């Protein structure tokens, strides 16, 4: 049961290791950026809206679902 | 007015500010407390909402404007862009505080605030209607 996820771990690196090469420009993983991106738009949920702060908040809501999907799963 | 000198300008500009002002107060926290402030502030805007709703107008259009009216949070006509300003009691469109704008006395809110929160924690306690 153990062996394969290693072999998968090997191919995972070479992908994103080369992808660390592929795109030089890199952001912190684990949904790190999407967190403030919620604020940044919920800033605009504050900032601009005639209405769409709903839209802007609904959008910004979609950001952190993944680390929420990650930590909670 | 005269016996209660301390009053808060606006009834809906105080509302969408407290959304943000608490959202910020929420944003500072984390954990449950960031939520524990958030949906409290998400209990607010309905107050100007049912207003323009009952005015046959779009409160979301109106309340997001007050939400859009800010830099930091406060209610003044002074900077009506960079802060909140007043309210329209027939609409919910922010009115210049001193001119058409709302003012609310000090106790009007602190009392209106807590009781709903008092009522909120109340039902929250009750899971059992149990009978014979």
């Amino acid at each position: 049961q153990f062996m394969e996820e290693t072999e998968r771990s090997l191919h995972d690196a070479i992908m994103i290791v080369r992808r660390a090469i592929k795109n030089d420009s890199v952001v912190a993983g684990g949904g790190a950026i999407e967190m403030e991106l919620s604020k940044y738009l919920r800033d605009y949920s504050r900032t601009i809206p005639g209405k769409q702060q709903l839209l802007i908040g609904a959008y910004a809501k979609a950001l952190e679902i993944i680390p929420r999907q990650l930590c909670d799963n | 007015v005269l016996e209660s000198k301390s009053v808060v300008p606006g009834g809906g500009a105080v509302e969408a500010a407290l959304s943000i002002y608490l959202e910020n107060y929420a944003t500072s926290m984390g954990s449950r407390e960031q939520l524990a402030i958030a949906e409290f502030a998400r209990s607010l805007l309905v107050i100007p909402n049912t207003l323009a709703v009952n005015a046959a107008q779009d409160s979301t259009d109106l309340v997001a404007k007050l939400r859009a009216f800010h830099n930091e949070a406060q209610v003044n006509p002074e900077r009506k862009n960079l802060k909140w300003i007043g309210l329209d009691l027939s609409n919910g469109k922010p009115r210049d505080n001193k001119q058409a704008g709302v003012f609310e006395p000090t106790i009007v809110k602190v009392k209106s605030l807590k009781f709903a929160t008092e009522a909120a924690i109340t039902i929250l306690r009750i899971d059992d209607l149990i009978k014979l």
